[PDB]
């Protein structure tokens, strides 16, 4: 005789890879620059 | 006498000739003694007797520089007497060529000081002054020989001055300072008297005087630039330059345009370094005008000159100087120059590694205002300098300034381009700018699509997108790519060399159109299209470039399947690196790639060692760490390389290689391919930024960028295909699914309909594997749309053998299409239609064939090679693979087809031939084939001692099965590793005790080691970017830390290490369940036994043959959930609590029934041992007796564990037991165990003894805890039996507080009604909570995710009281990043449950808490009510916090079970997973 009791719901799975924070790879450093002759 | 000087001065010469061979003039010089005696005073009479001094020194030859000095001083004195007074006699010229003549020959010396330079230009002016003299005389102009000669000795002079000062410069250290500081001075003297004496000269004589004029200016300018003193470099060389280009155009005709080059570049040179452009630029404009008259080749070196000062004064800050351009200031010029100048401008500035938008939008404009649109050639022009304009408006933002997009630029530039009527010569040219007005429409509109995606995406922040894709477009835009292809093989396959302006252009936008057919998922064209690249830069002589591209045609042809071809085009790029300095970085990065190919191709060609040697060399060599990104790319190669030659089984290697590569740092191929996608996303965000990626800078367009982006794109999407597809057969579906999702995404940003269907393709997969049936087909439906949509019951499986169509020229769509077919077939199979999915998977095996042979015509039609690819390229041989398996399965399933059992040997031969390739498909092939010769009592019975109350096939079984285990277990897939361990484990039996305990522990949570190792790397990577205990459990978790042996002596070995590591006090338990049959419940239990010290105990229960069977227990529990969701939909209370009742009766009944119908007697087995000597003697004694009653497997350790708990063994388990073992005397057995349970009566349980349950998939769900033997003992879950040898290694460096010190009761948070929709839970807990003594929480509001990562970081006890796990609040992954320190007690609905989808191991958020490091997890194994729960929570918080330090948490998680109404409905729900857990 006694009442009903609410279920806990148990939810659930996105997973998601993120982990975006990356080393911040070097740019390509200057990498910058025949006058020989008698 | 009038000729009494002539004569003298005649002797003196044949003297000095003498004197050149015979050193006769020593009487000569008496002679000239005697003639200054005959005449008293005679200038040359005394420059005679000075040259004959020097003579003497020429004699010397070399000498003190004190002799010489002292000669031309009196030289120049006498000299400068001569001269002064008024005779200018030709016998004084005589006698200083004479002395010329002399110091010539004292110049083989080559040794001078300054001082002796000083006296030489001296004498050098003195003669000078002298040839003045003689040529104002009107002799030498009367004479036009006479002035030739006069004008020959001048110039030899001066030479000879050159060539000292030049040997002089050469021959000085950095110590020679103010030397050639002076020199200069007398430097700039000689230029400006070469140039006066240019004057009057004409013709040829004008040409040649020029020349070598400047010729030896050039020569004293270039040791001058070397002494760094270019002020100096400079002051000589300005007058020279200045002369050479004021003059009007055409006076210096015929002057090399090189010799003038070389003045002109030295002044350049120290004008740009000196720090000064504005008169450097004056310089170069100086320099086009002196060469104007001539072609533009030579013009090509002075453009580039201008823009590096001007790229430098932009770069100095300078702006004024970075406006001015070449039409401010070459004014009057033809404009068809001006505009060539103009043309030659922009490529050096596209030459340039910077941004330069406005340099070029400012060039594009000037000469798109220069050039007259009405004229037929100036509407062509227009159309070239408009495709110029819509690369930069493609690339930036000026759009306000020019008022037209790119895509409006370059629509009116083909429309101009397609109104040209070409003469015959300048046909190649409009091809190559057609092609090019194609190739960079196609950007540009790719660009536009590419930001339409971005603002898409980042408006509403995507399976309609999908279908979303414009077909139009799709064909209309490709069209533009195959015309530009076409344009350029019509200009290049011809054998005369290209008539275009700019070959290096054609060769980069080609380098473009390559990257752009790689990503577009057409590889043959891109492979036609890296043909062209090689025949060009073979005109061109690019070495670099033809290495470059022979490299990519290798990579792009053992991607294709060919390892022939790519070795013929590999030894073509090792043939071009030898033409190549060795120094330059290109080099080392070239040789690196032809290296790393090389290593693929032994890989291919199963050579293994030596491709691992040449893998560890390239891994080894400190370039490849160099920050470029190329490097990048390599890295990125590198990796998958490594990931490769992971995948091979243990016996293609040897021990000390696969450590040496393992060393390297990735142990598995999934840990290099994650690590290869990171690299790529990181080469994304350098060269564009993250918008292509994510939502939420500038790209610099150098021309290398340009075909990199693309590049990058076309790899992360190979590379993401790749990761899928191992994640996916190794069985981790979630991550598969996380990495296809990514790479749809990028995909529908950038409408590529091909790889979308690809990643399509395998999302469903995917689906299939978690039995999403619904999903699977609608992504499968989405596929065929999209392969609908590309083509113009399927009609592409309608098609013929040899096709030509889109579906059948493209080895990727053929690819999708196979896989398509096979995941349809598979959905059929799993809804129950068994004919259409064997169907389906027939046309699989007929089509793989088929595309086989189809690509080796196209590849060798491609490559134009007369003898055909050795074999067929292996590419499709997975899913043949794949088909073969499938089928030998569904053969499994009907034994009577006769079909399908040859289909079995087919398959084995079929994957039998590609060793080692094909290995995971052979093992499960021999896994059929064991079951296929398996298929009662069983062949297992005769190696199990106890039975329910080579040559044999057993053998051969044996055989087989442990040939695919070797196969399979470097990298094993979990629901094949379970199956292939447990099936060899009851073939074993106790005929290998230890084997068979090795392999039943393997069996189980397969995907969590996996899982591990992959945090575990990535934990060892962020310490080493910001261990010991790390590096322990992954050789712990490891697959390949076994020694070299025969099977299963390793294993055996690793396993006895692993057993001595075993905590003392520890139970291990480990329960699975052998299948029979793939995908199907087995009723056979494996049990195992693990102690410290005691050898392992395993039990086999066949359970099918009692009417009470396992697969009955696990229905009976799935329809009591089944239920109670039901009864929840019900509003009558009083019907509500009747149902519930009856469903806590099933539950009671269905744990009785495990422990009675399941177990039986050996539930002993999961019992403490004693440590009283009692049952040791017993089971010693009944040993001997037992043999003799039938015992075929003696075994003390069984004995004495079942002995141990005699105290509760009931007639019935003794009977039990006693029939089991004996079968042939049972009765005298059962007299003698029942005594011995007789005199073992009285014996106390052990009391600090604990039980860790390692169970299957499958029996997980089942509450084992609460069975009526287990309801007084400490028992906990773990993954594995590893997992307790981690816990132990973490315990010993002090890395989990809580289980070295306790739990502090004072370090507690709590989440309670985190949603607001439980307040009964509220009402009873918030009071208690909030009172307690440093409890912390969050009541009625959602908890931030920094608060949930601090309770579990930072505390002891985490609680959490509401609505499921709370896996909202934080998700597993940032469970994972952390370490988990607290005591996680989550009383939620299913929070400790598994989830199980198909034949998926279980997941949960349990795991993640477990392999973070929990001590302890509570949590529920099935749905739950609020207030039972409650009153479950209330008497366990009660218990635990009021029971006193020290107290077990397990002991009252064991007594509050009797709080619930509820007593196995709810009370049975909690169990914990982790170690046993006190307080402080
Ligand atoms: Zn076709």
């Amino acid at each position: 005789m006694d009442d009903r009791e609410i279920m806990r719901e148990g939810s659930a799975d996105d997973d998601m890879l993120v982990s975006t924070t990356t080393s911040n790879l070097l740019l390509e450093s200057e990498q910058s620059t025949h006058l020989e002759y008698e | 006498s009038p000729q009494r000087a002539l004569c003298l001065l005649e002797l003196t010469l044949e003297h000095c000739r003498r004197f050149c061979w015979s050193r006769h003039h020593d009487k000569a010089i008496s002679a000239v003694e005697k003639a200054h005696s005959y005449l008293r005073n005679t200038n040359l009479a005394p420059s005679l007797q000075l040259c004959q001094l020097g003579v003497k020194l020429l004699q010397v030859g070399e000498e003190g520089p004190q002799a010489v000095a002292k000669l031309l001083i009196k030289a120049s004195a006498v000299l400068s007497k001569s001269m002064e007074a008024p005779s200018p006699p030709l016998r004084a010229l005589y006698e200083s060529c004479q002395f010329f003549l002399s110091g010539l020959e004292r110049g083989t010396k080559r040794r001078y000081r300054l001082d002796a330079i000083l006296s030489l230009f001296a004498f050098l002016g003195g003669y000078c002054s002298l040839l003045q003299q003689l040529r104002d005389d009107g002799v030498y102009g009367g004479s036009s020989k006479q002035q030739q000669s006069f004008l020959q000795m001048y110039f030899q002079g001066l030479h000879l001055y050159t060539v000292v000062v030049y040997d002089f410069a050469q021959g000085c250290q950095i110590v020679d300072l103010a030397d050639l500081t002076q020199l200069v001075d007398s430097c700039k003297s000689t230029v400006v008297w070469m140039l006066e004496a240019l004057e009057g000269l004409s013709g040829q004589e004008l040409t040649d005087h020029m020349g070598m004029t400047a010729s030896y200016t050039s020569n004293l300018a270039y040791s001058f630039y070397s002494h760094k003193l270019y002020a100096e470099a400079c002051a000589i060389s300005e007058p020279l330059c200045q002369h050479l280009g004021l003059v009007k155009p055409g006076t210096y005709p015929e002057v090399p345009p090189e010799k003038l080059h070389r003045c002109f570049r030295l002044q350049v040179e120290s004008l740009k370094k000196l720090g000064k452009q504005a008169q450097g630029c004056k310089m170069v404009i100086l320099w086009l005008a002196a060469l104007q008259p001539c072609s533009p080749e030579h013009m090509a070196e002075p453009v580039t000159f201008w823009v590096r000062v001007k790229m430098d004064a932009a770069r100095a800050g300078d702006k004024e100087l970075q406006l001015k351009t070449l039409r401010d200031s070459l004014s009057g010029w033809d404009p068809e120059t001006l505009a060539l100048l103009l043309r030659e401008e922009l490529q050096a500035y596209k030459a340039v590694r910077a941004d330069t938008g406005q340099e070029r939008f400012n060039i594009i404009c000037d000469l798109l205002e220069l050039s007259p649109e009405e004229t037929p050639a100036g509407a062509w022009a227009r159309a070239t300098h408009l495709v110029e304009l819509a690369q930069v408006l493609c690339y930036h933002d000026f759009t306000q300034q020019t008022n037209c997009s790119a895509l409006d630029a370059i629509r009116e530039a083909l429309q101009l381009l397609d109104s040209v009527r070409p003469e015959a010569q300048a046909r190649d040219q409009l091809l190559d700018d057609k092609a090019q007005a194609l190739l960079w429409l196609y950007i540009c509109t790719l660009e536009a699509k590419m930001q339409e995606g971005i603002e898409r995406d980042r408006r509403a922040q995507f399976l309609y997108s999908n279908i979303a894709f414009n077909l139009a477009a799709d064909a209309a835009q490709s069209k533009c790519l195959d015309q530009a292809l076409a344009l350029w093989k019509e200009l290049l396959t011809k054998g005369q060399a290209p008539a275009v302006r700019c070959l290096q252009q054609t060769a980069a936008s080609l380098q473009i159109l390559a990257a752009l057919y790689q990503l577009v998922a057409k590889p043959m064209q891109a492979l036609e299209v890296l043909l062209l690249l090689r025949i060009v830069s073979e005109r061109l002589k690019d070495h670099s470039k033809a290495a470059g591209s022979s490299c990519h045609i290798t990579q792009l042809l053992l991607t294709l399947g060919c390892p022939s071809y790519a070795q013929l085009h590999l030894e073509e790029a090792a043939s071009s690196l030898k033409h190549l300095d060795q120094t330059t970085d290109t080099y080392l990065l070239l040789s690196l790639t032809c290296d790393l190919l090389r290593s693929q191709l032994y890989w291919t060609h199963q050579k293994v060692t030596k491709g691992v040697s040449l893998l560890l060399s390239v891994l080894r060599d400190p370039a490849l760490q160099k920050s470029s990104k190329a490097w990048y790319l390599l890295r990125v190669q590198v990796l998958q390389l490594v990931a490769a030659y992971l995948s091979l089984p243990s016996n293609n290697l040897s021990h000390s290689l696969w450590e040496q590569l393992c060393a390297q740092g990735w142990q598995t191929p999934e840990i290099a391919l994650i690590d290869s996608h990171k690299l790529l996303r990181s080469i994304i965000l350098l060269l564009m930024g993250s918008d292509i990626l994510s939502t939420q800078t500038s790209f610099l367009d150098y021309g290398e960028n340009l075909v990199q982006k693309w590049q990058v794109l076309s790899e992360v999407l190979s590379c993401s295909e790749k990761l899928v597809c191992h994640l996916g057969r190794l069985g981790s579906v979630s991550e598969a699914k996380a990495f296809c999702l990514e790479a749809l995404k990028l995909t529908t940003k950038l409408q590529i309909p091909r790889q979308c269907a690809l990643f399509l393709v395998l999302k469903g997969e995917l689906e299939l594997a978690r039995n999403d049936i619904d999903l699977c087909q609608s992504d499968l439906q989405q596929v065929l749309f999209l392969l609908e949509s590309c083509t113009e019951i399927p009609n592409f499986l309608s098609h013929s053998p040899t096709c030509d169509c889109s579906l059948c020229a493209s080895p990727v769509l053929t690819a999708v299409c196979l896989r398509w077919v096979l995941v349809t077939a598979g959905v059929r199979l799993a809804m129950g239609h068994q004919a259409q999915g064997l169907d389906l998977l027939q046309v699989v095996l007929k089509g793989c064939p088929e595309a086989a042979e189809r690509l080796t015509q196209a590849l060798q039609a491609s490559l134009n090679h007369k003898t055909p690819p050795s074999l067929v390229p292996s590419l499709l041989d997975e899913i043949l693979a794949q088909a073969y398996t499938l089928l030998a399965l569904e053969g499994l399933n009907q034994p009577s087809n006769e079909s399908l059992q040859k289909v079995l040997q087919s398959g084995l031969k079929f994957v039998a031939a590609r060793i080692p390739h094909l290995e995971p498909w052979r093992a499960s092939l021999l896994l059929i084939w064991a079951l296929t010769k398996l298929g009662t009592t069983q062949l297992f019975a005769s190696s199990w001692g106890w039975q329910p109350p080579g040559l044999s096939t057993l053998d051969s079984i044996c055989d087989s099965l442990s040939v695919a285990f070797r196969g399979i277990s470097h990298c094993p897939p979990s629901g094949l590793y379970a199956h292939l361990c447990r099936f060899l484990a009851l073939c074993l039996g106790h005929r290998d005790p230890y084997a068979t305990a090795f392999l039943v522990t393997e069996s189980v949570s397969i995907t969590c080691r996996h899982q591990l190792l992959t945090h575990l790397h990535r934990q060892l990577s962020k310490a080493q970017k910001h261990d010991v205990p790390l590096a322990r459990i992954q050789r712990l978790f490891s697959f390949r830390a076994l020694e070299s042996g025969h099977f299963p002596q390793p294993e055996k070995e690793s396993f006895q290490e692993r057993l001595a590591l075993i905590p003392s006090g520890v139970t291990v338990c480990v329960l699975a369940l052998a299948t029979l049959q793939p995908g199907t419940v087995g009723n056979t239990l494996l049990l195992t036994r693990l102690e410290k010290d005691s050898p392992p105990v395993s039990v086999q229960i066949p359970t099918g043959q009692n009417k009470l069977h396992l697969r009955s227990v696990l229905n009976e529990f799935d329809a009591i959930q089944k239920a109670q969701k039901e009864n929840s939909s019900c509003t009558d209370k009083r019907e509500w609590w009747t149902g519930r009742l009856a469903l806590d009766h099933r539950m009671e009944v269905l744990i009785a029934s495990l422990e009675k119908s399941v177990l039986g007697c050996w539930k002993g087995l999961l019992l403490p041992s004693s440590e009283e000597p009692g049952p040791a003697q017993e089971a010693s004694r009944l040993q001997e007796l037992l043999q003799d009653c039938g015992w075929k497997y003696p075994d003390r350790t069984l004995l004495k564990i079942m002995l141990s708990g005699a105290g509760a063994l009931t007639p019935q388990d003794i009977q039990a037991l006693a029939y089991g073992l004996c079968p042939t005397q049972p009765e005298r057995a059962q007299e003698l165990l029942n005594e011995a349970v007789g005199r073992l009566q009285g014996l106390t349980v052990p009391s600090n003894s604990h039980l860790v349950l390692v169970l299957d998939k499958d029996l997980q769900k089942l509450p084992w805890e609460s069975m009526p033997s287990l309801q007084a003992l400490p028992v906990t879950r773990l993954p594995s039996f590893r997992f307790l040898l981690s816990y132990s290694i973490i315990k010993e460096y002090g890395a989990s507080p809580v289980l070295s010190q306790g739990v502090d009761p004072r370090s507690t948070f709590y989440v309670l009604n985190p949603h607001n929709n439980l307040s009964s839970t509220e009402e009873q807990f918030r009071a208690n909570f909030s009172s307690e003594a440093g409890w912390r929480g969050v009541v009625g509001e959602v908890p931030r995710p920094e608060q949930v990562q601090e309770a579990l970081t930072k505390h002891d006890l985490y609680i959490y009281a509401g609505h499921g796990a709370g896996a909202r609040f934080l998700d597993g992954q940032a469970v994972l990043r952390l370490s988990c320190r607290a005591v996680a007690l989550l009383f939620g609905s299913s929070s400790a449950a598994l989830a199980v989808h198909g034949n998926l191991e279980g997941a949960g958020i349990v795991l993640k808490y477990i392999m973070a490091g929990c001590p302890l997890f509570l949590g529920n194994l099935w749905d739950v009510t609020d207030r039972d729960i409650d009153r479950y929570t209330e008497a366990l918080l009660q218990g635990w916090l009021g029971a006193g330090p020290g107290a077990p948490l397990l002991y009252y998680v064991n007594q509050a079970r009797q709080a619930p109404r509820l007593k196995y409905l709810i009370g049975a729900a909690p169990i914990a997973y982790g170690l046993p857990v006190s307080l402080r």
